């Protein structure tokens, strides 16, 4: 029905403030695993 | 006479055969390029192909090439040039 429902920042935290967001095991483990990039983009970006 | 090795040997060498080593032959068109000390940086990384094919199943060997007294004697002779340039 035509209630005007607003949503916020502080509506949002009990998504975003979660563990599992703030954790880099799952990241660091999948883009490990994840396939090296080609030569020339190789020469260029994994040089440092 | 370095420019003449480099480029006949190195590069179509990975051309030719063995397509894998191209980023180290990019490494080496810019240690043709003017950048010396870098570029004599890696020499261990670019010696150890020649490692693997002077004697099969790769390993580790002393920098200096495979003859003992050539060995030393490329070492003595680096010496008499540090210490007379001219």
């Amino acid at each position: 029905d035509q209630v005007v429902q607003r949503i916020d920042f502080a509506d949002i935290l009990p998504s975003v403030c979660h563990p599992i967001v703030h954790d880099s095991t799952i990241v660091e483990r999948l883009m490990k695993n994840e396939p090296l990039p080609t030569g020339h983009r190789f020469s260029q970006l994994c040089q440092l | 006479d370095i420019t003449k090795l480099q480029n006949v040997v190195n590069e179509y060498l990975k051309s030719k055969g063995l397509n894998k080593g191209n980023f180290e032959n990019m490494f080496t068109n810019k240690e043709k390029f003017e950048s010396q000390f870098s570029d004599i940086h890696r020499a261990l990384l670019r010696l150890g192909n020649s490692i693997r094919w002077g004697s099969n199943v790769p390993i580790d060997t002393p920098y200096v090439n495979l003859t003992a007294e050539d060995s030393s004697e490329i070492e003595n002779n680096l010496q008499d040039a540090e210490k007379n340039m001219l």
